[PDB]
């Protein structure tokens, strides 16, 4: 089968700037009839894939001509002359010259924006949950940029690594930021044994860790 | 309007089989090839096979011969794909598409895609989620605005549906992808509003889990 290699794996571009993606094949994609069946698809976050280009350089109906494609043989390139927010997603080249049709691994295009410091919120366990004998402490770290961030939980000054569940959103189309959620789960008994619960983040926007905490007690 | 609508998420026992459907409308079903594509862990697409409904003519990627069987009902404009003897590698999202390549013209018309059908191969039991409201105290962001949350945990399998105030509240909502841990998923969503709205106006988390016929609403009480 033909192996399709795409590079880069990820590209971060500012709106208004150009972007180019490469796709290389293990065998020439020139068919015996002289045509080259190389297509480019875009899969936007949470959407099905959509074809942008067919026959190497031909744009599909309704696709902006800011996008162009070129290449031949085993080397192809997709170029966006000027990036717009709507271009965020994963781009794939897929060949149909040789059977079976094979796709490249994809290239994620990320919109590069100004650094944004996280807005962190912390929530102690709900009464409902405690009733069931469980206790989850939740921390939301919303709208930050770059995506790179490290969060650690600390209970009474000591780091807690067991029982942590993290989840991140993909880049937001509205403001180009990322959001993350970190949930620390314990038993109700252990939760009621400690005092301070701290959610601590390490991000580019600060020389010191970003902290959010609460102390549980009575009254 | 060309439209391809696929069947719902499937939870399947190892070694068994499923039949996925792709209902089409808006065009002459018998005149275009319908292709099926597979996607594992996001970036990881594979071409399965294609069928020409007009004749029943099919072509399969060698890898899937014996795994996939394509058929098409002309009377209902519905294409089907049966997957046999399911295994771990079969857990994926499957798409049907009226790709658009017209062989006689050596050119393409617009491609239309179904929304995808997620298949989970597992012997695990269907479990209803526990929904917990997250009223702040420290995660209040102080004045100006405040963020609330909703914790959905301990369910299987995906998916779960989460909305705020019946969908009437979508601006400032972040719903995090579910994470599996110990055979059960956990999902959370936050919503940020102005100090003026909450607690003055009620904010409610709506959750639905089709697999267990669960539907719950949790009001965020201070
Ligand atoms: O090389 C060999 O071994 C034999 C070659 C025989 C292949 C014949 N080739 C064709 O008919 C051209 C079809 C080109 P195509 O762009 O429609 O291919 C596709 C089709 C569906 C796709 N999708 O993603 O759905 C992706 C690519
Ligand atoms: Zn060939
Ligand atoms: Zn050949
Ligand atoms: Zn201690
Ligand atoms: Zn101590
Ligand atoms: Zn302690
Ligand atoms: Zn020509
Ligand atoms: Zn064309």
């Amino acid at each position: 089968d033909i192996v399709m290699t795409q590079s880069p794996l990820t590209l971060s571009v500012t709106i208004g700037q150009p972007a180019s993606i490469s796709c290389k094949s293990s065998q020439s994609l020139l068919y015996s009839n002289g045509k080259t069946y190389l297509n480019w698809l875009l899969q936007r976050p949470g959407q099905s894939p959509k074809r942008l280009i067919h026959l190497v350089s031909k744009l599909d109906s309704g696709v902006p001509d800011r996008i162009t494609g070129s290449g031949s043989g085993t080397d192809f390139t997709l170029k966006i002359s000027r990036v717009e927010a709507a271009d965020l997603g994963v781009y794939y080249c897929v060949q149909g010259t040789h059977f079976p049709y094979t796709f490249g691994g994809g290239t994620k295009l990320e919109i590069l924006r100004a650094d944004a410091a996280p807005t962190v919120s912390i929530f102690p366990p709900s009464s409902e949950q405690l009733t069931s004998g469980g206790a989850s402490v939740v921390c939301f770290l919303n709208n930050f940029y770059p995506k790179d961030i490290n969060v650690k939980w600390k209970i009474d000054g000591s780091e807690r690594q067991n029982g942590v569940l993290n989840s991140w959103t993909d880049q937001d189309s509205k403001d180009s930021t990322y959001s993350m959620s970190s949930t620390l789960t314990l038993t109700k008994d252990e939760y009621e044994r400690h005092n301070s619960y701290t959610c601590e983040a390490t991000h580019k926007t600060s020389t010191s860790p970003i902290v959010k905490s609460f102390n549980r007690n009575e009254c | 309007e060309m439209q391809l609508q696929q069947s719902g998420a499937e939870l399947l026992r190892p070694g068994t089989s499923v039949k996925l459907s792709c209902k089409t409308s808006g065009y002459i079903f018998t005149s275009y090839w319908i292709h099926w594509v597979k996607q594992r862990s996001g970036q990881g697409l594979e071409w399965i096979a294609r069928i020409y409904p007009g004749t029943g003519s099919t072509y399969y990627n060698e890898k899937f011969k014996g795994k996939a069987t394509l058929t098409a009902d002309k009377s209902s404009s519905t294409a089907y794909m049966q997957l046999s003897t399911l295994k771990s590698e079969d857990s994926a999202v499957y798409f049907c598409t009226r790709w658009g390549f017209i062989p006689v013209r050596e050119d393409y018309v617009m491609d239309y895609w179904g929304q995808g059908t997620l298949v989970t191969v597992s012997s695990a039991k269907t479990t209803a989620p526990s929904v917990y409201p997250l009223a702040p105290v420290c995660g209040d962001t102080t004045g100006s605005s405040v963020t609330l949350g909703c914790l959905v945990k301990g369910y299987f399998p995906e998916p779960v549906t989460l909305t705020w105030n019946s969908g009437s509240l979508s601006s400032g909502v972040h719903t995090f992808p579910a994470v599996l841990q110990s055979d059960l998923y956990t999902l959370s969503s936050s919503v940020t509003v102005t100090s003026s709205t909450w607690p003055s106006q009620s904010i409610t988390c709506n959750v639905a889990h089709p697999a267990s016929s669960t539907k719950v609403d949790k009001k965020i009480e201070p």
